[PDB]
Order: structure tokens, then C-alpha cells, then sequence
């Protein structure tokens, strides 16, 4: 809200369509002052001046010109309505993929991983407002592919293996969460003696020490 | 000889100092003066900075309103060199809420002439 | 407009004038066009908030990507794949061509960091800061993504590893012995060459006239036959401008779309991975890295195909 308040700039793509239209429409009444190589662009001054003969002649001249004038305007219309066209549907896509969904295509739907939108309308056009998830304040961390323990190879269910320097932990990727390593949390697959980079580690069975 | 002749130019809100380019040409031929290969720049600074782009004026050159018109060349964002190792992994340790503005055109005026 | 319809002659200049705006409105169109270029280069390959950089050390488990990064050696700073892309790809007349804003160093800096965010950060640096992870635990994150569990890649990492840089080296050679690859490129170039040509030789008509130079009616003729004659060469001439206009903006329209729809793949493609099938390339995706071309981009896109399957007899539950 406080942005466009103080953004005269800030809808510069809805106000240039208005502008297109405002000069072509301009230039068009303006083309009805032309002369054509016709002694008036007034049709009224050759009917007042002169007989049938010679007025058919400066009248052949300004349907002339004016026909073209008519015709570069439609011309005109027919490629800026493409354009707007390939907006709307453009426009109509956000709307289904943005606002009736969560979006998993990359700054489809803003920038950062996409929460949810809002639409607003706005003159011959629509608003959207999208909000995502941007991740802040990160830390470092020493990481490893799998853990080894028993001779078998552990790898991370929902997320990655991270060292805080002397202790291992298992985190969800976005966002640091440590959690104990454990048979819950982690896979088994094959012997040690395959990946490369796996550490030694501790994995934690939950029943251990209830049996 | 020939070639457009383009000025540059803040709002005249800000100021009435105006930079000429004249296209295509040698400086030499013209008659704060840079050969651009844009053509030759005349009333504005050429400076060894680097700033985003303000009013373009081609082939890598902008120039803006710093009071003077310069001309230098764009930068297209700061460096960042990513600390990769094979074995350091970067986590989030915290999040922002982010709400961002898209604005699209859906329809003209529907006019009809007769 | 003026100079290709009249040249220098105040005559015929004199006369364009009862035509009103045309000329104005045909120089205004190409102007647009002109600034749309800009704009889709910028749309295409500005998509970074910083400009990445690989280490000094290119260890990154067995992957090789020397074929897509700058060579250094060249002072173009083009990878071996960028530089191959560029060697495979009427100013009388009032007709001018304006330079681009971005220069192709510019556009393979845009790509290097590109590649450079991709290699070091995966997919984070198109969605905030980039984070650092080591490329084979990456790699290990996109098989994730194409339902494969992890340990497959770690346990395959030098078989895959094997098979990328082949892949890899094969686009190289492809390239190098295949004169046609860039067809989709030089098509418009040459549509663009064949429309100014097109509108240069339109010079040369009579229209009517007793001559197609404008310099041989004003030495023979006064002016009440002159203008006559004149008239004749500036409705054919002018003609001739407007169709070519109407044709550029037709063509400009189908660039336009689609450098949004490169655009588009390089945000779906490049700063991630894309569930749309056959989005980016023909099997699972698991990622994408851009190349520079002239008036152009090329992805090579990395997808996961299955192989040498086998029969087995299943069942819906136990
Ligand atoms: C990660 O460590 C590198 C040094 O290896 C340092 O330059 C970088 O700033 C650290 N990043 C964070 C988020 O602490
Ligand atoms: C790592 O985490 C453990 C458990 O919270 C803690 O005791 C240890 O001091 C931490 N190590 C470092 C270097 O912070
Ligand atoms: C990581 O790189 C170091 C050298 O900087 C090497 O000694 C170590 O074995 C490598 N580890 C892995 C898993 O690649
Ligand atoms: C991990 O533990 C095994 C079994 O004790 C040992 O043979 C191996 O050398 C250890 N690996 C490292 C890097 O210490
Ligand atoms: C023009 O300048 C005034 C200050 O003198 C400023 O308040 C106003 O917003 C400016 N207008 C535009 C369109 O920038
Ligand atoms: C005109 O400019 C070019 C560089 O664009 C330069 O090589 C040439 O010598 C200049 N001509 C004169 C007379 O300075
Ligand atoms: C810019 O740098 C060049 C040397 O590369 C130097 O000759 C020139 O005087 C400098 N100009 C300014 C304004 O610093
Ligand atoms: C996350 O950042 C906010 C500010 O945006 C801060 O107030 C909050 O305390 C931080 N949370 C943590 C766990 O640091
Ligand atoms: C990467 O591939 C190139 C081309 O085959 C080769 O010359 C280079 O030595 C390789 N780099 C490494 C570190 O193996
Ligand atoms: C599967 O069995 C069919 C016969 O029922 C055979 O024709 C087909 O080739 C076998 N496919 C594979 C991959 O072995």
C-alpha cells in the first residue's frame, strides 16, 4: 500500500495500453486534416467550389487517403489486440496456477518458493499479489552423503546429515532443525566400502534401551 | 555523411541539462566528448565506474543524472564468489515472508468506427 | 522514412508533407520494435541478483564441465560450446542498424553466472541467497526429484559421472559436424536480410514513372510535370515502406513470444527442476545449463532415461 502510494511509475504497464490507444485514436482524426494532393482537406470547400467533373477528381484523393488511413489503423489494432490478448491468457493462467493452487513452477508465481497469491483488479487489467517463502540467515555446515555404522550404510529419509564440528546431526533441507540420528529417520543400503565421503557415526535404535 | 540525432535527458522535474548523441558517426564529423560505439556523446562525463543501467544508450553504455549527465558502462550486478567445497553445506537458519507485486493488462478500450 | 522516400530532393520532401503523419507512425513502429529487442535479451538472461563465480578448483566429484564454462585462454571468455555456437552463426538509403545494449560479453557473463549458481548452489540462488552443497549431493537431491532414491546416485556416482561427461562431449561433436544444428537461428537472420534487401530493391521500380530516380525527372522535367511523375514514385515508394513495417511487426510478435518462452524455460529449467513433461528435454529432467548464441540461447538439458528393464509378475496387495 505504502509502495504505491509513492510510486507514480508504479502501473506504467497498464497506463502505456491506455496511452497506445489514446495516439492512435489521435492520429486517426488528425490524418481527417490531411490533403491528399487534394486542393482542401475540407470535403465541404470542394463540393462549395466546384461542378461534378473536377470535384469527383479532389474527392478521389482524400477516399484515397483517408481509406489508407482507416486501414493502417485497423492494421494497427489487430497486432496490439494479439498482444493484449497473449496477457489476458497469460493473466488467466496466473490466476488458475497462483490463486486457485500452490505453484511449483519457478518465479511463476513471484520470487522465493510460492505460498499462495491474491488477485486485485485495476483498470483493464488485474493485480496479483504473491507471497512466498524467501530462506534467511544461513549458517555453514560440514555434510556428509551417508553414515556408517555396523558396517552398513545410512542415508537421511527427509533430509541431509550436518556437523556442527564435533556432534552429527539429520535436518530438514530449508530450514536447520537438528534432530539425533536414528534407524527412524534414516535408511539402510549396502556396505560402507561404496560411497565416497561416508563418515563414521553413531545411529541411534529407539528400542535399544527399552529391550 | 547523416544520422539520427537522440537527446538524453532527466525529467525536466529534475533538470533542464540535456546530453546529444549523434549516431553512427566520428566525433570528427560532429561539427564532454566520447566516441561511443553507439555513436559520439556529446555533454556528458565518461566515467571508469560502473552503475545499473538508467538511460541506455547501446552497446554496453548508459548514462544518468549524477550536478552532471555521465556516461559509463553497466554493471550487471555485484560478484559473488559461492564458498564451495565438497563437503560444506549452507541451511537456513530462519525465514522472511516476502509479498511481491505483478501487474498484467487484460483488455483495451473497445472502440468501432464507422 | 523521409530520406528513403525522397532522398535529399525539398521537392518530393515538399510533397510527402500532404500526407500527414504516415511517416511519423513508421517511425515510431520501428522504434518499438527496436526497444522490444532489448527488452527480451534482458527478459532471457538477467535473472540473477549477483554475478557468480566457480572455484579456482574444479573438483566437483567426477562431473566435468569444461565444455560449458568460459575458457579463459579466449578473450571473449566464450566456453568451447559458446565459441563454436558463434562461428556457426542499404546505410545509403536511410537504412540503419543500431547496436544492442547488452554486448555478447555482457550475455556470456549472464550466462557464466548462471552456470556458475547452478554448479555451486543448485536451485536456491534463484529462489534467495545461494547456498552452498557438494554437486554429487545435488545430483543426489534431482534423482529425488525423479522418484530415485538417493543411495542410486551414490552408489553410481562414477558410472553417472562417466556418462554425463560423454553426454557432454557429444553435444561438442555434434555441433562441429552438423551444419544445419543452428537452423532455427540463421532463419532469422536470413528473413531479416531477405525484408531490407526486398525493401533497398523496391528503389529501383518505376512505379509508373519515366524513371526510378528521382534525380532524373527534377533535371528533365519543370515543375508542373515533375510533380506528377514524383507523385507516381512517393505512393509506390511509400507502399513499399509500409508493407515492410507491417511485416516487422508481424515478425517481432513471433520473437517475442518466443524469447518468453526461453524465458520461461530458463526459469523452470535452469534455476530448477521441472515436473512438465517434455518442459526440458525428452526423459526425467534433472537440470538445465544455458549456452549463449548469436540473437539467440541454447539449453542443453540433463534428463534421467531408464534402461534395459526387465518382466516381473505383480501384484496390487499382499
Ligand atoms: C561460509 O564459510 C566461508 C569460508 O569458507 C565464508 O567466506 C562464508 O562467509 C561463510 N558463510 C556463512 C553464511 O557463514
Ligand atoms: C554440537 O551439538 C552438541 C549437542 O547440542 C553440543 O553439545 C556441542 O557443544 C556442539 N558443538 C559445537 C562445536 O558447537
Ligand atoms: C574433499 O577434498 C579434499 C581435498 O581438498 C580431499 O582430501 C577429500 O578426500 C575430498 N573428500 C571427498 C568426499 O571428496
Ligand atoms: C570407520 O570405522 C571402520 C571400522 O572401525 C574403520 O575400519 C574405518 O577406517 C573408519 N573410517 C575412518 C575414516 O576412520
Ligand atoms: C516532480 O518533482 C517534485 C518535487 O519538486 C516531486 O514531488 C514529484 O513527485 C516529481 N514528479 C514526478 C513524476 O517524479
Ligand atoms: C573514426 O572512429 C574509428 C573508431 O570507431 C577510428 O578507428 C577512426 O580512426 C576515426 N576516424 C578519424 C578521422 O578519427
Ligand atoms: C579511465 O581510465 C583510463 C585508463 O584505462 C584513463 O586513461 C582515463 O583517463 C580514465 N578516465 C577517468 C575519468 O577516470
Ligand atoms: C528470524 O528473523 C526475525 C526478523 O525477521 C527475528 O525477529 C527472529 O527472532 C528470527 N528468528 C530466529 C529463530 O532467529
Ligand atoms: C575435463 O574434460 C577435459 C576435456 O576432456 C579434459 O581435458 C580435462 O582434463 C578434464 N578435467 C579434469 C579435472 O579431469
Ligand atoms: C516381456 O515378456 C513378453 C512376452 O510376454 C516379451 O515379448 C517381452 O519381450 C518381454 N520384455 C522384456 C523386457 O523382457
Amino acid at each position: 500500500q505504502d509502495s504505491l502510494s509513492s510510486t507514480p511509475s508504479a502501473l506504467g504497464k497498464l497506463q502505456d495500453v491506455v496511452n497506445q490507444n489514446a495516439q492512435a485514436l489521435n492520429t486517426l482524426v488528425k490524418q481527417l486534416s490531411s490533403n491528399f494532393g487534394a486542393i482542401s482537406s475540407v470535403l465541404n470547400d470542394i463540393l462549395s467550389r466546384l461542378c461534378p467533373p473536377e470535384a469527383e477528381v479532389q474527392i478521389d484523393r482524400l477516399i484515397t487517403g483517408r481509406l489508407q488511413s482507416l486501414q493502417t489503423y485497423v492494421t494497427q489494432q489487430l497486432i496490439r489486440a494479439a498482444e493484449i490478448r497473449a496477457s489476458a491468457n497469460l493473466a488467466a493462467t496466473k490466476m488458475s496456477e497462483c490463486v486457485l493452487g500452490q505453484s511449483k513452477r519457478v518465479d511463476f508465481c513471484g520470487k522465493g518458493y510460492h505460498l499462495m497469491s491474491f488477485p486485485q483488479s485495476a483498470p483493464h487489467g488485474v493485480v496479483f499479489l504473491h507471497v512466498t517463502y524467501v530462506p534467511a540467515h544461513e549458517k555453514n555446515f560440514t555434510t556428509a552423503p551417508a553414515i556408517c555404522h555396523d558396517g552398513k550404510a545410512h542415508f537421511p529419509r527427509e533430509g541431509v546429515f550436518v556437523s556442527n564440528g564435533t556432534h552429527w546431526f539429520v535436518t530438514q533441507r530449508n530450514f536447520y532443525e537438528p534432530q539425533i540420528i536414528t534407524t527412524d529417520n534414516t535408511f539402510v543400503s549396502g556396505n560402507c566400502d561404496v560411497v565416497i565421503g561416508i563418515v563414521n557415526n553413531t545411529v541411534y535404535d529407539p528400542l535399544q534401551p527399552e529391550l | 555523411s547523416f544520422g539520427g540525432v537522440s537527446v538524453i535527458t532527466p525529467g525536466t522535474n529534475t533538470s533542464n541539462q540535456v546530453a546529444v548523441l549523434y549516431q553512427g558517426v566520428n566525433c570528427t564529423e560532429v561539427p564532454n566528448v566520447f566516441q561511443t560505439r553507439a555513436g559520439c556523446l556529446i555533454g556528458a562525463e565518461h566515467v571508469n565506474n560502473s552503475y545499473e543501467c538508467d538511460i541506455p544508450i547501446g552497446a554496453g553504455i548508459c548514462a544518468s543524472y549524477q550536478q552532471s549527465i555521465i556516461a559509463y558502462t553497466m554493471s550487471l550486478g555485484a560478484e559473488n564468489s559461492v564458498a564451495y567445497s565438497n563437503n560444506s553445506i549452507a541451511i537456513p537458519t530462519n525465514f522472511t515472508i516476502s509479498v511481491t507485486t505483478e501487474i498484467l493488462p487484460v483488455s483495451m478500450t473497445k472502440t468501432s468506427v464507422d | 522514412c523521409t530520406m528513403y522516400i525522397c532522398g535529399d530532393s525539398t521537392e518530393c520532401s515538399n510533397l510527402l508533407l500532404q500526407y500527414g503523419s504516415f511517416c511519423t507512425q513508421l517511425n515510431r513502429a520501428l522504434t518499438g520494435i527496436a526497444v522490444e529487442q532489448d527488452k527480451n535479451t534482458q527478459e532471457v538472461f538477467a535473472q540473477v541478483k549477483q554475478i557468480y563465480k566457480t572455484p579456482p578448483i574444479k573438483d566437483f566429484g567426477g562431473f566435468n564441465f569444461s565444455q560449458i564454462l568460459p575458457d579463459p585462454s579466449k578473450p571473449s571468455k566464450r566456453s568451447p560450446i559458446e565459441d563454436l555456437l558463434f562461428n556457426k552463426v542499404q546505410k545509403f538509403n536511410g537504412l540503419t542498424v543500431l547496436p544492442p545494449l547488452l554486448t555478447d560479453e555482457m550475455i556470456a557473463q549472464y550466462t557464466s553466472a548462471l552456470l556458475a549458481g547452478t554448479i555451486t548452489s543448485g536451485w536456491t540462488f534463484g529462489a534467495g541467497p545461494a547456498l552452498q552443497i557438494p554437486f554429487p549431493m545435488q545430483m543426489a537431491y534431482r534423482f529425488n526429484g525423479i522418484g530415485v532414491t538417493q543411495n542410486v546416485l551414490y552408489e553410481n556416482q562414477k558410472l553417472i559421472a562417466n556418462q554425463f561427461n560423454s553426454a557432454i562431449g557429444k553435444i561438442q561433436d555434434s555441433l562441429s559436424s552438423t551444419p544445419s544444428a543452428l537452423g532455427k537461428l540463421q532463419d532469422v537472420v536470413n528473413q531479416n536480410a531477405q525484408a531490407l534487401n526486398t525493401l533497398v530493391k523496391q528503389l529501383s521500380s518505376n512505379f509508373g514513372a519515366i524513371s526510378s530516380v528521382l534525380n532524373d525527372i527534377l533535371s528533365r522535367l519543370c515543375p508542373p510535370e515533375a510533380e506528377v511523375q514524383i507523385d507516381r514514385l512517393i505512393t509506390g515508394r511509400l507502399q513499399s515502406l509500409q508493407t515492410y513495417v507491417t511485416q516487422q511487426l508481424i515478425r517481432a510478435a513471433e520473437i517475442r513470444a518466443s524469447a518468453n518462452l526461453a524465458a520461461t524455460k530458463m526459469s523452470e529449467c535452469v534455476l530448477g527442476q521441472s515436473k512438465r513433461v517434455d518442459f526440458c528435454g525428452k526423459g526425467y529432467h534433472l537440470m538445465s545449463f544455458p549456452q549463449s548464441a548469436p540473437h539467440g540461447v541454447v539449453f542443453l538439458h540433463v534428463t534421467y532415461v531408464p534402461a534395459h528393464e526387465k518382466n516381473f509378475t505383480t501384484a496390487p496387495a499382499i
